[PDB]
């Protein structure tokens, strides 16, 4: 019987608070398909291969074979538009500075490599090697020759992988050097440690935490990136979501092409046999039944193609909005840009998809405390301006809410409103005056 | 059948007559007189795709052939009457094929008529239809430094539109009279 | 500019016109006119030829409907997006970037279009940048002084604290900087005077 998880129990009481005293930088991963192969089919020689008379009779059905081509071209241009809207979200093509010292953080594993002939990052190269894709409209001169000989063709994407990698590197350089300012207007440079201090300040952690734990944060980020490369390398089933697209496309094409063998009740599956070895007056009817069966097969094929195109377009819209909110900004929507409190994200191209690297913040080491909602000093309730009123013992202090750092309770981080008889749970304590 | 009888390079067994592809189509036939392998390959084909500006602007066009080395589109001519596109005056070979009647330019502009694999044509200046390589955008290199920040000192309010369809048209069909008129 | 809606209209018209054109397809029968077929055949032969047309026209109808269902699903997805926008964009101010146009969001106004809606996203765009020299903190009496809200900036000689989105220099007092620790652990701290008001 399935186990739903480690059955846990948290110790609720009404004068106890658990505040983390440490943290942990965690680089997550998320893999999203963007586009699929752009196939195109021609009736006249798929159905009536080398049979003028079959073409003449197929002329009667007629208008059908413009619906098919129209739908297929719509799907193809939709894939091109999907790629455009996912990646081409930057005005200029930014360049990383010639010297790389971003305050101790190490982006070597995500920035492009000039050494390789293709200017792809180590992670992008690893992804491309990991996923095995079929011929992408390579010039004919395998299973591809079988399909290509029946009028079934795959068109090549308008965006070559190298210029997709150029978009990706432009986005990376923009978010590393400028910040989120390059997605809301012009690019405004800023030192990376100050940018990351702002990112902490946007999740309710003061920046004096980063400016004093910069070394720990840099080391954790570097190790997390290394572990991401190792994990998505060793495990082969990490990115089966992209392989599913290729499998389904090639599988549908194979089913369609070998469906040409069924006789649909006719005497033979090859037309010249019906024409030489059978009388024309009902040979017309028999080949008409064959044509109807084959038209039905094409129509079915394009119906699943259209449904799968709609699903891929929904996935591409999700990828585009993740590129906007996650990469170009810093979202507060929880679990949208990775498990934990969101910090940054880094896009990485992949065949027929994109993969993000969600950097998040996770608290690590908690500690019980005794808490109060307010403090009565001189018959006046005293609420915390920002933070909580914890107390290891008689030492009632005021910390921030996401990282234990106690402070003396004074009239600067405490605002007064009322008298200390309306609040249930107020605690007598002194509030120092500077 | 029908197709180019072609010199083969595979080998059968000492008794094999036919050769089949995946979708049970005759790929090779044992030669009747001589004990020789003979392969049946459908004589070469491909889509013909035409790049045009608006007829409101011009009437000369380029023609893109999908998946051909361009050394076979003169092989497969209408003779074997519009020749100027089969023969080579302006022939440019790309991953999608070769497009004839369009001039390749070593420059790079934005994209007008997508061809594929990064190439896409246009109609510019003495007037011809050019083909070039797409340009991503204006080059830029922000001046990163570890004690330098850029702060704006002025703003511009800007308003933009965003079109969005909401509802389509509500139709209704009469099966009995459409399928079976009166 | 607004060809997105014209595309919907054209798609509907074309889809609904291919049906009307489809009736001129003999579909393997002698002719695509019912009356002639019934008037030139014995009862038995007619049934055979007629079944051809009936089955053909039924198929055509399924082909048209299925595609109508797919297109209606796409339109429903688009309509759900429009509603979300109208709610979080027209009825509030959004913090999701590039959702309500490029730039920082201010307002939005809806306008009604034939079979659609159009929004006028009022955004905010910084215009004139200016290089400055910045520091993470300010060691004054041995204690680091971090900005309460904003960034430390120097015009070459003096140091100021300004907003992050609009150059608004201020004298560094202790009412806009908070102290945290001593000035030997943060990398990049600089000396300066922090005014006591
Ligand atoms: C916080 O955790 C790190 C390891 O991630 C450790 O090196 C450090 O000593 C911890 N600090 C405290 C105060 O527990
Ligand atoms: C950054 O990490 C890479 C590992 O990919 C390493 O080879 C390189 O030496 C690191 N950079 C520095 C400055 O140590
Ligand atoms: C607080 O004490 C309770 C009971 O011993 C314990 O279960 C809990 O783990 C403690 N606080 C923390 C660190 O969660
Ligand atoms: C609680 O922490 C405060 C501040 O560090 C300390 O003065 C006090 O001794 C601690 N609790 C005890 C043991 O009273
Ligand atoms: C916490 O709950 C217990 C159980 O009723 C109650 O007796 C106690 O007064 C509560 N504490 C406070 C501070 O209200
Ligand atoms: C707080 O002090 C006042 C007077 O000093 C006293 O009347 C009241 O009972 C005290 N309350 C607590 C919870 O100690
Ligand atoms: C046909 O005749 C030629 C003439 O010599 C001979 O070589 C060949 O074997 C004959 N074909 C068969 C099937 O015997
Ligand atoms: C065929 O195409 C290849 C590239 O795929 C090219 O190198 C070659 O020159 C072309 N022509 C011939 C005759 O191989
Ligand atoms: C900026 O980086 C350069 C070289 O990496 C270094 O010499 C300089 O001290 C740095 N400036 C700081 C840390 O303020
Ligand atoms: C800000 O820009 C506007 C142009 O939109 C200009 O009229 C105005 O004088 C500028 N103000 C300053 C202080 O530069
Ligand atoms: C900032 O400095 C860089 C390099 O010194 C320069 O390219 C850029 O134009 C400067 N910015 C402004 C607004 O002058
Ligand atoms: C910087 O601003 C101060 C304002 O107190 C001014 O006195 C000084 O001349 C300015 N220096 C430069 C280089 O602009
Ligand atoms: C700041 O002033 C102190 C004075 O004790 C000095 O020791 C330190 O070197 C100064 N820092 C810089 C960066 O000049």
């Amino acid at each position: 019987t399935m186990s739903l998880g480690a059955e846990n129990s948290v110790a609720y009481s009404n004068n106890s608070i658990a505040i983390p005293t440490n943290f942990t930088i965690s680089v997550t991963t998320e893999i999203l398909p963007v586009s699929m192969t752009k196939t195109s089919v021609d009736c006249t020689m798929y159905i009536c291969g080398d049979s003028t008379e079959c073409s003449n009779l197929l002329l009667q059905y007629g208008s059908f074979c413009t619906q098919l081509k129209r739908a297929l071209t719509g799907i193809a241009v939709e894939q091109d538009k999907n790629t455009q809207e996912v990646f081409a979200q930057v005005k200029q093509i930014y360049k990383t500075p010639p010297i790389k010292y971003f305050g101790g953080f190490n982006f070597s594993q995500i920035l492009p490599d000039p050494s390789k002939p293709s200017k792809r990052s180590p992670i992008e190269d690893l992804l491309f090697n990991k996923v095995t894709l079929a011929d992408a409209g390579f010039i004919k001169q395998d299973l591809i020759c079988a399909q290509k000989f029946k009028g079934l063709t795959v068109l090549p994407p308008l965006l070559t992988d190298e210029m997709i990698a150029q978009y990706t590197s432009a986005l990376l350089a923009g978010t590393i050097t400028s910040g989120w300012t390059f997605g809301a207007g012009p690019a405004l440079q800023i030192p990376f440690p100050m940018q990351m201090a702002y990112r902490f300040n946007g999740i309710g952690v003061t920046q004096n935490v980063l400016y004093e734990n910069q070394k720990l944060i840099a080391n954790q980020f570097n190790s997390a990136i290394g572990k991401i490369q190792d994990s998505l390398s060793s495990t082969p089933s990490a990115l089966g979501k992209l392989q599913d697209v290729v499998n389904h496309n090639a599988q549908a094409l194979n089913t369609l092409v070998k469906q040409l063998s069924s006789k649909f009740g006719a005497i033979s599956s090859v037309l010249n046999d019906i024409f030489s070895r059978l009388d024309p007056p009902e040979a017309e009817v028999q080949i008409d039944r064959l044509i109807t069966g084959r038209l039905q097969s094409l129509q079915t094929y394009v119906t699943q193609q259209l449904i799968r195109a709609a699903e891929i377009r929904a996935s591409a819209n999700l990828a585009a909005t993740k590129m906007s909110e996650c990469v170009l900004g810093q979202s507060k929507r929880v679990d949208f840009c990775g498990k934990g409190y969101h910090l940054m994200s880094f896009p990485q191209s992949a065949p027929h998809g994109v993969v993000f690297l969600h950097v998040t913040y996770v608290p690590a080491q908690e500690k019980n405390f005794t808490t109060a909602p307010a403090i009565c000093h001189d018959g006046k309730a005293h609420f915390p301006r920002e933070g909580v009123f914890v107390s290891n013992g008689t030492h009632w202090f005021v910390t921030q809410r996401n990282f234990y750092e106690p402070q003396i309770i004074t009239t600067d981080n405490t605002f007064v409103s009322g008298n200390c008889d309306v609040v249930i749970g107020i605690v007598n304590n002194t509030v120092y005056d500077p | 059948g029908t197709g180019v009888l072609t010199e083969s390079n595979k080998k059968f067994l000492p008794f094999q007559q036919f050769g089949r592809d995946i979708a049970d189509t005759t790929d090779a036939v044992r030669d009747p007189q001589t004990l020789e392998i003979l392969d049946i390959t459908p004589c070469s084909f491909g889509g013909v795709s035409v790049i045009t500006p608006g007829t409101n602007t011009s009437n000369q066009v380029a023609v893109l052939y999908q998946g051909v080395n361009c050394t076979e589109v003169p092989v497969a001519i209408h003779a074997d009457t519009w020749r100027v596109y089969s023969t080579g005056s302006n022939v440019f070979q790309t991953r999608a094929g070769c497009l004839i009647g369009a001039e390749y330019v070593n420059n790079s502009y934005e994209c007008d008529i997508p061809i594929g694999a990064g190439i896409c044509a246009s109609y510019q200046t003495s007037q011809s239809i050019i083909a070039y390589t797409m340009s991503l955008g204006a080059e830029n290199s922000v001046a990163y430094s570890n004690n330098s920040i850029a702060i704006p000192t002025n703003f511009t309010i800007s308003v933009t539109t965003e079109i969005l369809p909401v509802s389509m048209t509500k139709t209704s069909v009469d099966c009995t009279m459409y399928i079976c008129g009166d």
